[PDB]
């Protein structure tokens, strides 16, 4: 797995199982599930008031109020419509599914159920993509605090759309590894002349988002994606949002996986170092 | 554990190291009379499907050595019954399997010469040959009824599935 | 904090994984990993591996089983298995979650410490707790008596796919001197049932011989009171007891069907007569449990006798515990009967109270207990932190202060 | 370029330093200790010596009547080399029970240290051990170069695998 | 500490529990 | 002559004859009754140890003191009876070893037992904390006896050891074995204090030692792995014993096992210091070790070192010039294990044909509580 | 009070001697520079190996000497080092080793590169035993 | 070149009986094994189990047929062959550190045990008590002792230590022997008197040995030197620095020739030229046409010699130290080797003794 | 007696403390 998946497996298998059992007319199963996703997300699948025929899937994001400000509710209204109900106590968005009353093609609703996080995150991107499209230059930038100490800045321009991640490396060894990875994205348009131009800065922010409570640090770094009309267009919009918003975790995933491979090397050589010692031993 | 013979009577005679238990048979031989409905051969068949899996077996008394022998022979019937095409043909070959010369306690086994006693004298020898024969002929007969199904006169797989399994890993063949 | 802990029970056959608080692990996948055949390989081929069911028949991949008899053999592969548990299935940002991992009971200092590293240095987890199955099964069983009592003293039968152990426990820790193991486990029953089917049934496609044997085993066998009386029921009645299962042939997609009968009660019987499938072992499980308990200290035997808890998947056959309690109060008083018939003043002591428990939470024993422990506040207090792992060093994962 | 002559020197120094024998403590009754570690009997310590290839790579050898302590400053061209070295020395030190001759922590200001007692020279041949340490010095430089190229290589693939999909 | 596990399991049953040919 | 000797240990009985050089019989101080029906109604010593898995066995000696006078009689019948000494007690003198700080109730009862129930013509009660000084040649000195149950101390000037100079440290062999279990527990090995006491006792005997300088033993423990040693258990499993080797016996010197008091060296110092100025000199140069728990490698060095540290910062009050002058002898001969018998054998021999020494049956018949002639 | 030690005032403990220090001197500066300007490098070497400050405890005079000997060794060449090592006696060869090992402790200006070559010739001349006597020596350079 | 591997761990020390039929060794532990030769084969006949730590010295008194041992447990035993069994008698060395080496005197009336605390213990048998008494030679010893060898008169006694010097002492015990007649070493020989002390700067002293007639003492140190003093030349000290690794054991084979062994793992010859007053290196005695070939080392080393590890001891089997024809070496490789000198002279023709 | 012959047995441990021609 190189690309991180967008859809949630626990949502899909819970629903696919439930919907397969409804389509046979089997007894409705009781369910109570509390699980997470990346970026501090907390899900909850349950039966409201003990009513087994109804299956509620709720999600809670600490920065939903910020997404809501950029048209989250109307996007979710499109996608789910009838399925979307009032949010469960404590959560921001809840879907309700009646097991007595389901569609023929079960695969459609289940796929969209598993993408409850993601739609959340494509409200701010859809907007700034069309600011650029219509040519509405000089608008306010967005500031999404997707982690407690990390920040995404989205900003629309004459010809381009910039997305800046202000990410943090807890481990000091990760700063040095991450740097090597970021350096690659620098010489990255050798592959695609069309490529998102990717800029990197190690401590201080770039010229673009000056001041505005900047968070300089030794363990901080600012990755800037310069997207263009090509990647912004309606035809390639959803693909771009799917990659770009998983990028932070893709980077950190690969740092950790890189270190895990280093381990298998170190096991090899270490193992080869006790063979030579053992040979000195005279029976 | 394994199943033992519970027909050990105070006044039971013995040949070699086996109990000379009565049987209700039509085959002539040196077996005593029996006005009952049960005997060592019924006990052996009732117990067979279980005992055959066991490898170890403690011998509680002389009646068990008779029970063991029949159990072993039951497996020799199943090997021969497996190929038959009718309950009538099974009887032909169970007659033949009785007549077949086998080994007794003492001769090259009979692979249990450690546990059984040798039939010394000239009387104990000729009587042992004939009592084992009467067991072989009566056991073979009763098995023919039990093994064959009511349709097409073929052996039941519920007796043929035991054909490869050996009691105490011993065999008369 | 406000996102619960991850919980993983890694077994020989099956890894159970999910988040703490839940009643049952989110996933239950086979504990295998499929990789390339031609292993000096460059590129990113290390990242090329599939897990669980989608790798139980992978065309061009070699299926590898990194866990043998409870204990980890291959740490490189256990390292990667964890990578996908965390990032594919759990989708836990590992830096944001404390983890609870389990260990076999007799996993030495140079073993559990090996799994603590390659977790605290690859996955950067903020906290780690390596738990023990001896106490988690006991905790899972308190969902039955409760009004009775709640103690960590009792004899545990953990029976899974690899190994069947008998583990006496006394107020927390495990005496590791009276543990006995039995060479009868899940896979051995499946194998013996598969054997019985080849001898008798036809039409089963060779590829799906285990599959069918497992389904016969997992879906139907149940322990009987007496053997011959059962074979008698089957020969007397027959139709009323021989059920019929039809499976699909994976290549031709047409049905195949077989008779089910003699391998219903015989399969689980090998626990009580291991000699049926085992040359090198003969001692029935009832005797093994009795023997273990009498090897334990005088003043803890009666407690151990009255709290014999069942754990694991191979303890799930119907009325397996009722047969287990018979054995013990067959043998045990038999023994004491002699203490009467061999003495006078010392002849009479006290009828030993034997009780095998049978709760609904059985296959989910270790994991369940772990999920409940990780839900509590004190779990965060007894967990080893990353800060301590770095400042004090990896030695700290050698132990866990016996809570209560 | 100047590795060969430097190793030949370190070898001959080790050859003189590993002339040990068993030695009961004269300080503590019925005790036996590597005198180079405890240092409590001054007549039993030999003169410490360094062999250095340049300002960054050197070996310090501390002999005594029954024990020798070889400590190594390794080539560290850059921090990634510096963090990989620390990443690796730490790994081998954790496993120091399997290396019978490897020391729990390094002498201050070195990367890795060996502590070879008279018990090792008694149950393991002296020349082969010397061979091993020279072998070891060579191979950890190779292995770091492998690992450095490995990380660079998979960095390039991971950058392309992401970017080729836009 | 043990309490946490006990007191907890007690709350589960308060809801989770809501849902002779053999021998002498 | 016609004498005999008897050191009734808690573990082992050592008996022989006056002028013996080794104890002519050594066997466990044991008295087993059978549970079921050539087994007799009772078994003693070697026989009883041989069939121990079939008898409910009792030790009449608990911590060097007699607890069960009934079983003790059977044990004395065995020593004197055919299977060991085969003697007519009535035609024999006998020397016994008074237990360290034994309450005179017991001291009496034995004199009563010896004359009433066995009828010896001669009897004597030698001190166990003194006879242990006649083997190394001494009349006025200190004795540090650390065994299994307790670690006693008693100086004896010109033979007679004053009652009030004797103290105890409730830390010895059993308590160290017990503590080592705890330490191996914290190392991550699931031992049991009861079930695995014997297995760990042997680990202790085999591998534990006393640190001379803790601050240095801990640096070794922590910075190197030369203290790490494998040990194969009965079940086959191998374990690693390291710093716990010296941490376990450290309880003798140090609260480490929740025990009030000072620890053997500080105790020894404090005791010697409470005596006459002139006898202090003579005690400090007459310290004697005895018993099983004095065999830990480094122990005598550690005691020497610790006493010097006290005397320097507790005897001279900040002074090094005074310190050299500090004469001190802690003699630790190689056979610390058994001497009480060897001393009693020599004394009962050289005193055999004397008259005022042996308390007689003549005398006791007349009573007057003259069992102890001071 | 266990911090204070009682093994530092032991009369039996080993002590130091070296009662040969009645002064000091070191390789004469001008002596070596007369050989050095002339190009007679072998004479320059034999000069710097005169009157080594073994007996002084002054670190300064030992450093003074080290500097002076090191200067000679740097000024030479690898192709002409062989002849410089074959003119010294068994005792001169053993002494050369001592200084070289001291030179390794102060490395800069590619001075270690030539030293390693000096060590190579020294070793051929004096054997491993010339190195043994470096480690064994109690009074050294 | 007659190597026998008794074991694979060290032989710490060894001793031969009078007629060299039996050899006693310590196989790097608390026991001493005695092997008698039977035809071709060596056969173990006895185990002497009494020490509770590693045995560091063994010596066999030829005429009295008594073995003395000393070990790290601070003790020494005199072993006496009673019937079929060697029975031990504990000797109170009264030393507070490990024993290191032990040698009977020629007269067999006393032995010298090495201690581990700045002292030599001189033990004799007291006939009335049936008891081994021992007196200590303390000053001016200041380091651990490390080898001993007696002068032929059973009175002068050489010792090598950690103190950097070879000394000659008088061990004259008036209660067991006649006054000693004066020697080139001196006329005043009261107990403990220091007859000679070496001048050497540093270096430890691993082995020491007296000459056949006792006029000359030779020793070897850890600075890879060998030395010799002859009292005839006013105790003048001849020294020789070796190119190789330290020597650990030395013996005279003639009045002016030495054999020595150590960490190189082979014996070497030294000759002493009385006139020029200098020690001279006579060369390698243990030499590998065939061996010059492939000599492939079966992967199981590649080294030659008779031992695969340091030689720790060397002893004269016959001819004494005046005309030694056979000598023995034991080493840390668990090997014992036997050499002949006429055979060695046949092989290496350019080899000159005396 | 005792202290008469016992002193000589200790003097062998305590010890710890005409030439001309
Ligand atoms: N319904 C069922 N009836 C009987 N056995 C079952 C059933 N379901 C699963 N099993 C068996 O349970 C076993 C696996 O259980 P589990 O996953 O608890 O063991 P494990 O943790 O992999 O191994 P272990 O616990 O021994 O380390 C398999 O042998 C499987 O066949
Ligand atoms: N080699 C050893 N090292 C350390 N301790 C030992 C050793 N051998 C035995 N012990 C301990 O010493 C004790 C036994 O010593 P001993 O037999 O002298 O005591 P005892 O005579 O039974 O009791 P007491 O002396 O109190 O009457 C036990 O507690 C045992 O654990
Ligand atoms: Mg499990
Ligand atoms: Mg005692």
């Amino acid at each position: 797995m190189i690309l991180l998946e967008v859809n949630n497996r626990i949502i899909e298998e819970t629903l696919a199982l439930k919907f397969e059992n409804a389509a046979a007319g089997n007894k409705p199963e009781a369910v109570e599930v509390t699980f997470a996703d990346f970026d501090g997300v907390l899900y909850h699948i349950s039966n409201p008031n003990g009513d087994k025929t109804k299956v509620m899937v709720s999600i809670s994001l600490k920065f939903y109020k910020e997404l809501q400000a950029h048209g989250a509710d109307e996007l979710l209204k499109r996608v789910y419509g009838s399925f979307l109900v009032n949010p469960e106590s404590g959560y921001n968005v809840s879907l309700l599914y009646d097991l007595e009353n389901l569609p023929a093609s079960k695969d459609s609703i289940v796929h969209q159920a598993g993408m409850l996080k993601r739609n959340c995150f494509a409200s701010v991107f859809e907007k700034y993509f069309q600011f650029q499209e219509e040519g509405k230059e000089g608008e306010n930038r967005a500031v999404i605090h997707y982690r407690d100490d990390e920040t995404m800045y989205v900003e629309s321009k004459k010809d381009r759309v910039t997305v800046v991640f202000s990410t943090v490396f807890k481990d000091d060894d990760d700063v040095v590894i991450g740097k090597v990875f970021m350096q690659e994205f620098k010489e990255g348009r050798r592959a695609s002349h069309t490529a998102p131009q990717v800029l990197f800065s190690h401590r201080e922010p770039p010229l673009e988002l000056k001041d505005t409570d900047a968070a300089v640090g030794d363990n901080i770094g600012y990755i800037t994606f310069v997207l263009f009309p090509r990647h912004t267009n309606a035809s390639a919009r959803d693909n771009t949002i799917n990659l770009i918003h998983t990028f932070r975790d893709y980077l950190h995933y690969h740092i950790k996986c890189s270190k895990a491979y280093i381990h298998t090397r170190m096991r090899a050589k270490t193992s080869d170092f006790l063979k030579v010692l053992n040979r000195a031993r005279p029976d | 554990p394994a199943y033992h013979s519970s027909l050990m009577d105070p006044d039971t005679k013995l040949i070699g190291n086996m109990a000379l238990l009565p049987i209700r048979s039509q085959f002539k031989g040196p077996a005593p009379r029996e006005t009952k409905d049960t005997d060592i051969v019924d006990e052996a068949i009732y117990y067979f499907k279980a005992n055959v899996f066991f490898k170890n077996y403690e011998i509680k008394n002389e009646a068990d050595r008779t029970l063991i022998y029949i159990t072993l022979y039951i497996s020799e019937c199943l090997k021969k019954l497996q190929k038959c095409n009718s309950k009538s043909q099974g009887e032909k070959e169970m007659y033949t399997l009785g007549i077949t010369n086998f080994p007794i306690p003492g001769e090259p086994g009979f692979p249990l010469n450690a546990i059984y006693a040798k039939p010394a004298n000239k009387q104990e020898d000729e009587v042992m040959r004939a009592y084992l024969q009467q067991l072989r002929q009566e056991t073979g007969l009763r098995l023919c009824e039990k093994v064959f199904d009511p349709q097409n006169d073929k052996p039941s797989k519920w007796w043929t599935c035991f054909v490869k399994r050996q009691f105490m890993n011993k065999s008369l063949s | 904090g406000r996102l619960p802990a991850c919980v993983v029970d890694c077994g020989t056959g099956y890894t159970k994984l999910g988040y703490a608080g839940n009643t049952e692990p989110q996933f239950i996948i086979p504990s295998c990993i499929a990789i390339k055949e031609s292993a000096v390989m460059k590129g990113v081929d290390d990242l090329d591996f599939f897990i669980g069911d989608e790798a139980i028949e992978k065309p061009t991949y070699a299926t590898k089983w990194p866990i043998r008899h409870g204990i980890v053999e291959d740490w490189d592969l256990m390292e990667r298995f964890m990578e996908q548990v965390i990032f594919k299935y759990l989708r836990a940002e590992p830096e944001d979650h404390y983890f609870l991992l389990t260990e076999p009971p007799l996993n030495t200092p140079e073993n559990r410490e090996y799994t603590a590293e390659i977790m605290f240095e690859s996955f950067n987890v903020p906290g780690l707790y390596i738990a023990v199955q001896a106490v988690l099964a006991l905790a899972a069983s308190w969902t039955s008596r409760q009004v009775g009592e709640r103690t960590l003293t009792g004899t545990v039968i953990d029976s899974g796919d690899g190994v069947t152990h008998v583990i006496p426990v006394a107020e927390g820790y495990v005496i590791g001197s009276c543990i006995k193991h039995i060479p009868i486990a899940g896979r051995d029953i499946t194998y013996f049932i598969q054997q019985l089917l080849r001898d008798r049934e036809v039409g089963i496609p060779p590829e799906q011989s285990l599959e069918t044997a497992k389904a016969v085993k997992e879906r139907y066998s149940y322990v009987c009171p007496d053997l011959v009386k059962e074979f008698n029921k089957y020969d007397t009645d027959g139709s009323k007891w021989i059920k019929q299962y039809t499976g699909i042939n994976a290549i031709s997609k047409k049905e195949f069907s077989i008779d089910v009968g003699y391998e219903r009660f015989l399969g689980p019987e090998i626990f009580f007569h291991p000699e049926f499938a085992n040359p090198d072992f003969t001692q029935p499980i009832s005797e093994v449990v009795d023997e273990v308990i009498q090897n334990c200290p005088i003043d803890v035997r009666r407690p151990l006798y009255k709290n014999i808890v069942l754990s694991g998947g191979s303890t799930m056959f119907r009325d397996f515990g009722r047969r287990l309690q018979r054995d013990l109060k067959r043998t045990v008083d038999a023994r004491l009967k002699l203490s009467e018939e061999l003495s006078g003043g010392r002849l009479k002591p006290k009828p030993i109270d034997v009780q095998v428990i049978t709760h609904h939470m059985q296959r989910y024993a270790v994991w369940f207990g772990g999920s409940m422990l990780a839900s509590t506040p004190e779990f965060y207090q007894v967990c080893h932190t990353k800060k301590d792992y770095e400042e004090i060093g990896p030695s700290i994962c050698r132990h866990n202060p016996v809570f209560g | 370029a100047t590795l060969r002559p430097y190793l030949s020197a370190v070898r001959a120094t080790l050859q003189a330093a590993l002339c040990l024998e068993n030695f009961s403590s004269q300080v503590v009754e019925r005790h036996n200790k590597p005198e180079v570690e405890v240092r409590s009997s001054k007549e039993l310590l030999l003169q410490p010596v360094t062999i250095s290839r340049n300002e960054k790579e050197k070996v310090l050898i501390e002999g005594s009547i029954n024990s020798v302590r070889v400590s190594i400053a390794v080539k560290q061209a850059d921090e990634i080399e510096k963090i990989l070295c620390h990443k690796f020395m730490r790994f081998m030190m954790m496993r120091a029970e399997n290396f019978f001759i490897l020391r729990r922590k390094p002498v201050e200001g070195y990367d890795i240290s060996f502590l070879i007692t008279n018990f090792h020279t008694e149950q393991m041949y002296k020349h082969k051990l010397v061979d091993f340490v020279i072998h070891f010095m060579e191979e950890i430089d190779k292995e770091i170069s492998e690992m450095k190229l490995s990380v660079n290589a998979r960095a390039r693939i991971v950058a392309e695998e992401f970017l080729k999909n836009f | 500490p043990t309490s946490g596990i006990v007191g907890a399991l007690m709350e589960v049953m308060q809801k989770r529990s809501k849902a002779d040919e053999w021998e002498d | 002559r016609k004498v005999v000797v008897c050191d009734n240990g808690t573990g082992f009985v050592k008996c022989g004859y006056a002028g013996s050089n080794f104890p002519e019989h050594i066997f466990p101080a044991l008295v087993g009754r059978p549970i079921i029906r050539e087994i007799k109604d009772l078994m003693v010593g070697d026989e009883a140890s041989e069939l121990r898995s079939m008898l409910e066995v009792n030790y009449p000696m608990e911590n060097g003191i007699v607890r069960n006078w009934d079983d003790m009689k059977h044990l004395w019948d065995y020593t004197f009876g055919p299977e060991k000494l085969n003697i007519d007690t009535r035609n024999c003198k006998i020397l016994l070893t008074e237990p360290p700080m034994n309450p005179t109730k017991n001291r009496e009862k034995i004199v009563e037992v010896m004359f009433e129930t066995y009828q010896f013509s001669g009897v004597y009660v030698a001190i166990q904390a003194v006879l242990t000084l006649y083997a190394q040649g001494l009349l006025t000195g200190v004795v540090v006896d650390s065994g299994d149950g307790v670690t006693h101390i008693c100086p004896v000037y010109e033979g007679f050891s004053l009652p009030h100079l004797t103290r105890r440290l409730d830390i010895a062999g059993r308590d160290i074995t017990r503590y080592l279990i705890k330490l191996l527990l914290l190392r991550g090995y699931a031992f049991n204090h009861s079930a695995d006491f014997e297995t760990v006792r042997m680990i202790k005997e085999k591998l534990c030692y006393v640190g001379y300088n803790i601050e240095q033993e801990q640096k070794l423990a922590l910075e190197t792995t030369v203290l790490v040693e494998s040990y194969t258990l009965p079940d086959g499993r191998i374990i690693k014993v390291g710093g716990e080797r010296f941490e376990a016996p450290e309880a003798l010197f140090q609260h480490l096992i929740n025990v009030e008091g000072v620890g053997v060296a500080e105790l020894l110092f404090n005791t010697i210091q409470a005596a006459d100025i002139d006898t202090r000199s003579e005690f400090y140069k007459h310290i004697v070790l005895s018993g099983g728990s004095t065999m830990y490698p480094g122990l005598p060095s550690r005691l020497e070192r610790e006493l010097k540290q006290l005397y320097l910062e507790r005897v001279l009050k900040g002074d090094v010039e005074k310190l050299s002058k500090f004469k001190i002898r802690i003699e630790d001969p190689p056979r610390r294990k058994h001497m009480v018998f060897l001393g009693g054998a020599v004394l009962a021999d050289i005193m055999k044909d004397k008259d005022n020494f042996w308390m007689t049956r003549q005398e006791y018949q007349e009573k007057g509580v003259r069992v102890l002639e001071k | 009070f266990r911090k204070v030690d009682v093994d530092e005032y032991d009369e039996n403990k080993f002590v130091d001697e070296e009662d040969g220090g009645d002064g000091q001197a070191g390789p004469d500066e001008g002596e070596v520079d007369s050989c050095l300007r002339q190009g007679n490098m072998t004479a320059a070497l034999q000069a710097a190996l005169k009157n080594p400050p073994i007996n002084t405890k002054s670190q300064a005079v030992k450093d003074r000497a080290g500097s002076i000997v090191l200067k000679v060794l740097i000024s030479f060449k690898a192709n002409d080092i062989e002849k410089a090592v074959q003119s010294l006696d068994k005792n001169g060869v053993d002494l050369l080793m001592k200084y070289i090992y001291k030179g390794f402790e102060s490395p800069s200006d590619n001075s270690s590169a030539m030293l390693l070559q000096w060590h190579e010739k020294a070793l051929a001349a004096g054997g491993v035993g010339s190195i043994v006597r470096v480690l064994t020596a109690r009074k050294t350079v | 070149m007659a190597y026998h591997s008794f074991l694979v761990e060290p032989i710490s020390c060894h001793a031969w009986n009078k007629d060299r039929t039996q050899i006693a060794i310590c196989p790097n532990n608390h026991e001493v094994h005695i092997y008698e030769k039977s035809g071709a084969k060596w056969t173990k006949v006895h185990e002497l189990k009494e020490h509770n730590g590693q045995v560091t010295g063994i010596d066999w008194a030829p005429e009295s047929n008594r073995i003395v041992t000393c070990g790290t447990d601070r003790n020494a035993y005199v072993w006496t062959l009673k019937g079929r069994t060697w029975k031990p008698t504990l000797v109170i060395l009264r030393i507070n550190r490990a024993a290191r080496c032990v040698r009977w005197a020629p007269n067999e009336n006393k032995f010298a045990v090495g201690s581990g605390s700045r002292v030599i213990s001189i033990c004799y048998f007291e006939q009335e008590n049936d008891w081994w008494v021992c007196k200590h030679i303390k000053k001016p010893i200041r380091s651990t002792v490390l080898s001993l060898d007696w002068h032929p008169n059973n009175v002068l006694l050489a010792a090598g230590s950690c103190d950097f010097k070879c000394r000659i002492f008088s061990a004259y015990i008036k209660e067991v022997e006649e006054r000693p007649a004066p020697t080139p070493w001196g006329s005043k020989m009261p107990f403990g008197e220091l007859m000679f002390e070496s001048s050497s700067s540093c270096g430890w002293v691993h082995g020491v040995c007296f000459s056949a007639s006792g006029s000359r003492v030779a020793w070897v140190s850890h600075d890879s030197t060998v030395c010799l003093a002859d009292a005839d030349k006013k105790m003048a000290v001849a020294t020789l620095a070796s190119e190789t690794l330290p020597l650990l054991a030395l013996t005279f084979i003639t009045d002016n020739s030495l054999v020595a062994a150590g960490h190189d793992c082979f014996p070497v010859l030294f000759t002493y030229d009385a006139a020029a007053g200098m020690l001279s290196f006579g060369g390698r005695l243990d030499v590998p046409a065939r061996e010059r070939f492939q000599n492939l080392d079966k992967k199981a080393a590649g080294l030659d010699s008779l031992h695969k590890n340091s030689v720790s001891q060397i002893s004269v089997l016959s001819g004494g130290k005046a005309k030694c024809s056979q000598f023995c070496t034991t080493g840390m490789d668990g090997g014992m080797s036997i050499w002949d000198v006429k055979s060695l002279e046949s092989a290496l023709k350019d080899l000159k003794i005396k």
